């Protein structure tokens, strides 16, 4: 999946709140802050949901 | 920005899901009101923070019962960004809790407001502070927040701050008041980053919505 290799958009609203991203680099999910709005795909609430459908 | 002082604002209120996510404010006993991208499960409300990581003993923590995000909240244009969340038990109100009156008329272009909030304080960077930090900013013209944000700016959302960047409100902010001479008339929202030159900070336009909030208060 190649939204999973796209970097992490918090995106303009500002919330905190900590969702998941694949890091392809480091080949895990990671933790990022996302703003609460326009979420992109490289985007879950779980590592295990990040994981599941992007770890590769 | 800079530190309030503790109890300083006594309708700021903390969105907490394990961590604070959000902020609002206490506009009664037992509701809220903050953003509807703030919209999670499992909100407990935080009262009388000033350390929200420490307990300093002022605090009262209250589950949500109800959150109502606006009918028409626009998920894409972030327009009609307003939700209003019902506590469990009612709050007691006292001199470091209290709530914010909501607005008669809409605020005018160079009305200065206190913006207030628990979020990131570096422009480009990240540093989260312990305390509540507060932020004087004026309103802009509407003519000015358009030019800002060209196709994005609806009757609803006001820009605040200042052109030149350097002070604004940042991620962890949202849901937090916009007070001018005591009454509740902005939600911070959104923003092209932050303290960024020519991006002021986007607010919701609480003055069009003060006979949604009242009549949803009243039967909810
Ligand atoms: C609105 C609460 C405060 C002022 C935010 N979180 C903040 O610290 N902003 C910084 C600033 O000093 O204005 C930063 C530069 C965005
Ligand atoms: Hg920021």
């Amino acid at each position: 999946p190649d939204f999973c290799l796209e970097p992490p958009y918090t995106g303009p609203c500002k919330a905190r709140i900590i969702r998941y991203f694949y890091n392809a680099k480091a080949g895990l999910c990671q933790t990022f802050v996302y703003g609460g709005c326009r979420a992109k795909r490289n985007n879950f609430k779980s590592a295990e949901d990040c994981m599941r459908t992007c770890g590769g | 920005g800079y530190t309030c002082g503790a109890n300083t604002v006594p309708y700021q209120v903390s969105l907490n899901s394990g961590y604070h996510f959000c902020g609002g404010s206490l506009i009664n006993s037992q509701w809220v009101v903050s953003a509807a991208h703030c919209y999670k499960s499992g909100i407990q409300v935080r009262l009388g923070e000033d350390n929200i990581n420490v307990v300093e003993g002022n605090e009262q923590f209250i589950s949500a019962s109800k959150s109502i995000v606006h009918p028409s909240y626009n998920s894409n244009t972030l327009n009609n960004d307003i939700m209003l969340i019902k506590l469990k038990s009612a709050a007691s109100l006292n001199s470091r809790v209290a709530s914010i009156s909501l607005p008669t008329s809409c605020a005018s272009a160079g009305t200065q407001c206190l913006i207030s909030g628990w979020g990131n304080t570096k422009s480009s960077g990240t540093s989260y502070p312990d305390v509540l930090k507060c932020l004087k900013a004026p309103i802009l013209s509407d003519s000015s927040c358009k030019s800002a944000y060209p196709g994005q700016i609806t009757s609803n959302m006001f820009c605040a701050g200042y052109l030149e960047g350097g002070k604004d409100s940042c991620q962890g902010d949202s849901g937090g008041p916009v007070v001018c001479s005591g009454k509740l008339q902005g939600i911070v929202s959104w923003g092209s980053g932050c303290a960024q030159k020519n991006k002021p900070g986007v607010y919701t336009k609480v003055c069009n919505y003060v006979s949604w909030i009242k009549q949803t208060i009243a039967s909810n």
